[PDB]
RNA sequence: UGGGCUACACACGUGCUACAAUGGGAAGUACAACGAGUCGCUAGACCGCGAGGUCAUGCAAAUCUCUUAAAGCUUCUCUCAGUUCGGAUUGCAGGCUGCAACUCGCCUGCAUGAAGCCGGAAUCGCUAGUAAUCGCGGAUCAGCACGCCGCGGUGAAUACGUUC
RNA sequence: GCGGUCGCCUCCUAAAAGGUAACGGAGGCGCCCAAAGGUUCCCUCAGAAUGGUUGGAAAUCAUUCGAAGAGUGUAAAGGCA
């Protein structure tokens, strides 16, 4: 890689906030927070709310209710 | 390095088993990843391409090569050599790192993300994903974008068949529909 | 809107007709002048020829249509444009 | 910021919340009552903890893309069943029964002199 | 019986609401008049965020009710922003009246938040308790007015002059 | 007489060396380039299919197929991967 022409790159850890699952990868962005890491090495830490494990599709279960049908709505409203 | 680790450990033996490879050399591998951002707006204003290039560099960690129109086209007001479109090539560690980031972070942040296409294969074992909008990558900062844009990521592998390609991408993690 | 205590409204004759045809293998068009009558889950799956002021227009009833008055599904006046 | 929209910073918290789609002034008052946050303090002043509590309440509420998708499904539903309201929606005319000989400019759009 | 008179590329008349700080919002506090009322006006209480609902009271009425009017005044807040202006359109959920509210009623809550930054040529009303502005009542009327009839509150500017 | 032509370059006429006429059939020139020259090093095209945000027949990207069907400042012939 040519020198002084590429955006700064630094290794960084990632923790899924919702579940805590951890994965180490490089990125351009830097996080003031830093955490240790196996092999006894510290890296800036980027907390992410949603990851592959967190995302419902990967797990195989979906949170969404999928809404209600109008027949059922009518019965609920009118007690029928 | 996580994705390379995952590949070599789980993915490589699993593909060997499924596809009954005589030697591990036959194992398909992600050969390279080419992220291409076609910017026709540069003709109206080159700074659109400039900012697009900057965003792409932030996303990729490598300065992009500014591809130029090989042919002048009056239909798009395009003169030959006009610097429209950029690309970046990632191999080895950078390739694996970017791919893992795409799987984990950039993909979920897509609006109403229903997964990735399962037919966008050339027919040779090489896939492409069309990202409609940026701001899904953490490095875009959701504000620096003056004009939102998209891109095309081309995953070129050593697989001969879309089937082996599909299994490899799934193993590395690909939200196929 | 219609008071909840009052409950849904439907013309008695229309309701009696749909009731009589409930145990029907194949539904036959029910012709009604009653625009007012509300659609019901029972109405689902029936074809109803609603008078529009000059003729009875057939409409196929579905669970998606229920909860609305019949007359709304049959337009009265036609406007092609100018 | 809070629900995926960067609310104005200087304004008072209730007004800044209203800037979120799906949230009006009454809803802002209600969520602030739940969180205990005072209405007068500006959002820039609001501590990160108060902002987190406000995020919890909004996430409890339906807003932004979720709300917009719900309404568009309703309108799509009317059009697909071919109801009178659906036809009104499709042709851009008043659905609620207003007379269309005059006015109706909001649905119709700008006047066409022809 | 149902539909139409309620249509809708467009043109005009008459009005209502605005475009904001002489304002918007919140709280407190004060002052009217004309009129209506029997299955009608409805007190008071309770439930409801509200529209309203339940019980229930007085009054065929200078006795009871509609009916503590709104602008106003006093504090607080907003700080010139297509906004805390504007309230159209739209979604959902309700309240009534009525056999029935889709065509096609009024009203409520939540959500949305349109044009509109004071308006070309031209044109209208008004000389004082008037214009301007603020409400209140009533006729029609099951329900339904920005219209009509009437009432009061606050309350100006200007008239040199008769050439046009 | 009117019209056309007058010098130079390329093709056909031209009869497999060269040359060869007609008011025979076709076109070009009166320049351009400071690199579009020299050299060392390096590279190989046009199109087609498949896949792919804006993006459309056709902009940029990827694989495969592709011996030249491209390009070679400028006419044509000869030549050049
Ligand atoms: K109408
Ligand atoms: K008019
Ligand atoms: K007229
Ligand atoms: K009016
Ligand atoms: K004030
Ligand atoms: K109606
Ligand atoms: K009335
Ligand atoms: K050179
Ligand atoms: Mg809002
Ligand atoms: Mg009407
Ligand atoms: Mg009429
Ligand atoms: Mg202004
Ligand atoms: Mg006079
Ligand atoms: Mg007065
Ligand atoms: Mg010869
Ligand atoms: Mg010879
Ligand atoms: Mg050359």
């Amino acid at each position: 890689m040519k020198q002084d022409i590429h955006p700064n790159y630094q290794p960084v850890v990632f923790m899924d906030s919702t579940t805590g699952f951890k994965f180490l990868s490089g990125s351009t962005k830097g996080s003031s927070e830093t955490v240790e890491w196996e092999d006894g090495n510290t890296y800036p830490l980027l907390r992410v709310e949603v990851t592959s494990d967190s995302h419902p599709f990967y797990t195989g279960r979906q949170k969404f209710t999928q809404a209600d049908g109008r027949v059922d709505r009518f019965n609920k409203k009118y007690g029928l | 390095n996580r994705l390379k680790e995952k590949y070599i450990k789980e993915v490589t033996p699993s593909l060997v088993e499924k596809f009954n490879y005589s030697s591990v050399m036959q194992t398909p591998k992600v050969d390279k990843i080419v992220i291409n951002m076609g910017v026709g707006d540069a003709v109206s204003n080159a700074k659109n391409l400039d900012k697009a290039v900057e965003e792409l560099a932030l996303i990729t960690g490598q300065k992009p090569l500014i591809t130029k129109a090989k042919k002048s086209i009056a239909g798009f007001r395009l003169r030959e050599g006009m610097p429209i479109g950029a690309k970046v090539t990632l191999r080895g560690e950078r390739m694996y790192e970017f791919l893992d980031k795409l799987v984990t972070v950039s993909l979920p942040r897509v609006r109403d993300f229903h997964g990735v296409s399962k037919k966008a294969f050339d027919g040779r074992g090489n896939y492409t994903l069309g990202i409609k909008e940026q701001l899904i990558f953490p490095e875009v900062d959701y504000d620096l974008v003056d004009k939102v844009r998209g891109m095309d990521i081309v995953i070129v592998t050593t697989a001969n068949t879309d089937e082996e390609s599909r299994e490899l991408l799934a193993q590395l993690g690909m939200p196929f529909q | 809107g219609r008071s909840l205590k009052k409950g849904p409204f439907v013309d008695d004759h229309l309701m009696k007709k749909v009731e009589a045809q409930q145990g029907a293998e194949k539904k036959k068009v029910i012709k009604t002048w009653s625009r007012r009558s509300t659609i019901f889950p029972s109405f689902v799956g029936f074809t109803i020829a609603v008078y529009d002021g000059r003729k009875h227009v057939p409409v196929y009833i579905q669970e998606d249509m229920v909860g609305h008055k019949l007359g709304e599904f049959a337009p009265t006046r036609t406007y092609r444009g100018h | 910021r809070i629900a995926g929209v960067d609310i104005p910073r200087d304004k008072r918290v209730v007004v800044s919340l209203t800037y979120i789609y799906g949230i009006g002034n009454t809803t802002a008052k209600k969520v602030l009552a739940n969180v205990g946050v005072s209405e007068d303090v500006r959002v820039r002043d609001l501590t990160n903890e108060q902002t987190d509590a406000i995020r919890a309440e909004i996430d409890k509420l339906k807003v932004e893309g979720d709300l917009r998708r719900e309404v568009n499904l309703n309108i799509k539903r009317l059009m697909e069943i071919g109801s009178y309201r659906g036809i009104r929606h499709r042709r851009g005319l008043p659905t609620r029964g207003q007379n269309t000989k005059n006015n109706a400019r909001t649905r119709k759009g700008p006047t066409k002199t022809v």
